[PDB]
Order: C-alpha cells, then sequence, then structure tokens
C-alpha cells in the first residue's frame, strides 16, 4: 500500500500548477481521497475531497473556485488542479486515501508535494565537502544556494543513517536555500572507509555524489 | 464548522511518563473522532478511531477516551519515538473536515553538553569567490545554546546564519550549525577562525578553531 506524489516545485503568484497522486497496492477505485496542507511549522489544513467515483467533490473555501479535484480510476490516480496560486498556498501537500463507513480517516498519506508560491527561478545546488580532520570525528556535506525547497540528502546511498544530521534549510540573504548534513563516525575509520553524501534536488532534477575525505 | 480546541500548546515529559492530552469540540460529535501522530519530518500517522479504538498496529500504550464534546488521548508510558505534533480530527461532519491545532510533545531528558566541530571551507568553493566556515554543535540538551565567531579575535556580526534540528527521535538531543558566510577576499584576509560555544552542560566556553592553510 503506498500513494505516490508528484508535481512540486516553484509557481508564481497568480499562475497555475498541478498536483498528482498515484496509487498502489490496494483496490484504488473503492477509496475517496482526500488532499491536506501543511505551511511550514503549522498545523494540518483539509484542503479537498473526491469520492470514490468521482461524483461528489468538497473545497475548503479558500480555495472555492480556486482549486479543481478529479480522479482517474483506471489508472489509479488524483490530480489537484490549483489556480491563481497565494503566497498563502505555499504549503507541504498531502493526498491521503479515505473511505465511507461517515469517512473513516485518513489511514495512508502519500510523502507530500512542495509548493513554493514565488516569482523567484528555480535553481540547482552545489555541494561542497565538510572534511573531517584534527574517538568521535565528524565530517559532512555543505549543499549551498538552490532553490526551491527540498533537497534530500542520503549517505552511502542510505547504508549510513546512524549519527546523521540533515538540517533544515536556511533562507540566505540572497534568496536562495543551503543546509548542511553531518555525520559523526569513529575517527579510526577515517581513511579507512568511504564516506559519500548523495543529494537530490528535484526542482532542478539535480543529482549529486560527493566522496567526502579527510 | 466543527471547532476542534486541543490542549495543552505543547509540553515536555519524561521518558516513561504517563501524559494526558485535550481536545474539545465546538458542538456535540458522539464519538466521531481520530487521532494523529506526526514525528518530526514524517506524514501524519492515524493512532485511533471513534474516539477509542486503537488502529492495528499501534502501540497499546495509546489510549482515547469521551464523548459529546470532551476527549482525551493518553500516553501511558511515553517513549523518545513520542515527539513530534498530535492532532484530534472530527468526522461527525463534513465539510469541511477539521483538525485540531495540535499539542507538540517534546521530551525532558538529562543534561548534556554539545560536542563541538569546526569546519574550513572547501577548496572548490573558494573557486567560486565564497568561504563558508561552519561550526557544528552534536547531540546538546537542553536546545538553549549560543555560538559566536571570532575573526582574528575580532568578534563577528551580520554575516552568519544557524539551523537547529527539530529533537531526536532516539536520544532526545538536538544539534546546531552556524555557518559563517564570508567573501573569497576577507577570508583571505585573516588568519585564525574561531567559533566559542556556550551551553547548559559546560562549565566553561568552549571554543574550536583553526589558521587558514
Amino acid at each position: 500500500v503506498q500513494l505516490v506524489e508528484s508535481g512540486g516545485g516553484v509557481v508564481q503568484p497568480g499562475r497555475s500548477l498541478r498536483l498528482s497522486c498515484a496509487a498502489s497496492g490496494f483496490s484504488f477505485s473503492h477509496y475517496a481521497m482526500h488532499w491536506v496542507r501543511q505551511a511550514p511549522g503549522k498545523g494540518l489544513e483539509w484542503v479537498a475531497v473526491i469520492s470514490y467515483d468521482g461524483e461528489n467533490t468538497y473545497y475548503a473555501d479558500s480555495v472555492k473556485g480556486r482549486f479543481s479535484i478529479s480522479r482517474d480510476n483506471s489508472k489509479n490516480t488524483v490530480s489537484l488542479q490549483m489556480n491563481s496560486l497565494r503566497p498563502e498556498d505555499t504549503a507541504l501537500y498531502y493526498c491521503a486515501r479515505d473511505r465511507i463507513v461517515y469517512y473513516y480517516g485518513m489511514d495512508v498519506w502519500g510523502q507530500g508535494a512542495t509548493v513554493t508560491v514565488s516569482s523567484a527561478s528555480t535553481k540547482g545546488p552545489s555541494v561542497f565537502p565538510l572534511a573531517p580532520s584534527s574517538g568521535t570525528a565528524a565530517l559532512g556535506c555543505l549543499v549551498k544556494d538552490y532553490f526551491p525547497e527540498p533537497v534530500t540528502v542520503s549517505w552511502n546511498s542510505g547504508a549510513l543513517t546512524s549519527g546523521v544530521h540533515t538540517f533544515p534549510a536556511v533562507l540566505q540573504s540572497s534568496g536562495l536555500y543551503s543546509l548542511s548534513s553531518v555525520v559523526t563516525v569513529p575517527s579510526s575509520s577515517l581513511g579507512t572507509q568511504t564516506y559519500i553524501c548523495n543529494v537530490n534536488h528535484k526542482p532542478s532534477n539535480t543529482k549529486v555524489d560527493k566522496k567526502v575525505e579527510p | 464548522d466543527i471547532q476542534m480546541t486541543q490542549s495543552p500548546s505543547s509540553l515536555s515529559a519524561s521518558v516513561g511518563d504517563r501524559v494526558t492530552i485535550t481536545c474539545q469540540a465546538s458542538q456535540d460529535i458522539k464519538k466521531y473522532l481520530n487521532w494523529y501522530h506526526q514525528k518530526p519530518g514524517k506524514v501524519p500517522e492515524l493512532l485511533m478511531h471513534d474516539a477509542s479504538n486503537l488502529e492495528t498496529g499501534v502501540p497499546s500504550r495509546f489510549s482515547g477516551r469521551g464523548s459529546g464534546t470532551d476527549f482525551t488521548l493518553t500516553i501511558s508510558s511515553l517513549q523518545p519515538e513520542d515527539i513530534g505534533t498530535y492532532y484530534c480530527q472530527q468526522y461527525d461532519n463534513l465539510p469541511p473536515l477539521t483538525f485540531g491545532g495540535g499539542t507538540k510533545v517534546e521530551i525532558k531528558r538529562t543534561v548534556a553538553a554539545p560536542s563541538v566541530f569546526i569546519f574550513p571551507p572547501s577548496d572548490e568553493q573558494l573557486k567560486s569567490g565564497t568561504a563558508s566556515v561552519v561550526c557544528l554543535l552534536n547531540n546538546f540538551y537542553p536546545r538553549e545554546a549560543k555560538v559566536q565567531w571570532k575573526v582574528d579575535n575580532a568578534l563577528q556580526s551580520g554575516n552568519s546564519q544557524e539551523s537547529v534540528t527539530e529533537q531526536d527521535s532516539k536520544d532526545s538531543t538536538y544539534s546546531l550549525s552556524s555557518t559563517l558566510t564570508l567573501s573569497k577576499a576577507d577570508y583571505e584576509k585573516h588568519k585564525v577562525y574561531a567559533c566559542e560555544v556556550t551551553h547548559q552542560g559546560l562549565s566553561s566556553p568552549v571554543t574550536k578553531s583553526f589558521n587558514r592553510g
């Protein structure tokens, strides 16, 4: 059972953007589908719902006449068409599954799509090593100057998770984001083990692997 | 709509504690209430439905009570991974579907001093004409900490930014990064770069430094 979302990124104010959610692992045509959004640091806000057959749709008043929800039960997809977007629409958008019992509740959620309302252009990041030097050592990767959020960082293709800290991005004065991802490792492991940071910035389709050495 | 009010707004509790949070509906919703848990950086998870019925797979330490307009969620044995935000949600009426404002949960643990590391800018970055110096404060508690930069013993202002992680779901600590950004010309104009750290777990301020080159 899985819901996979897509379509995030930058959108200028007043312009349009389309979100999509693909289902797999369950009888999709038997479930109603919600969209829920979450502004940075804020709570969950319901946006829209569509019935299993697609005959009924409902909308939050703030998006009425602005958003349109639809589904295709042959392609197992739900879509959220978002028009004349506003700064208040900048948020993480989830699609979520539901079934009539009364709507039971959202028991399966998509991983979310980040929508940023801005006139700023999309830029891919550059990745610089945070080299370990002089029992526990620290190393990392500096992910600098990208737009919009988010970027994801893993280490050694996900084989290294313990002691990993990926910091929330900060907005620089240039209007670009930057973050760091660090890992603590035994100092005796330096020059003996390979450490590679894997950086992904889907909006700019930028994929970077950076080996970090002493 | 049906307004959902949650209390408290946030709380701090110890591992193993019995903690209770409250949800209140603006009108009678019988037992048509869901509870969700959202861990830091994760999607919301449905904990229970019909006010008191646990979803399959949900840990037994979670229990819900109440009917009409007043509800509670209780955790009988708080675990490090129970941090994050809890939301109630009514399904007595739609549209609109409404969530409560959420209750934030933090773990109170023993004081832990930060491990401090300093990273000089990479040669690769210097090629671009910018230098980023990074100071790392790792696995400390509580969240409060101060970081100050010193360049040739000169106190720096307005040229650094900080980022702090959410509380760790395993050891309940925080980590912090401070990044000093300078032009290449300014960076090579000075020799000694230091970041000074103050924290409850430290008897004296800790300073880490390096010399350019």
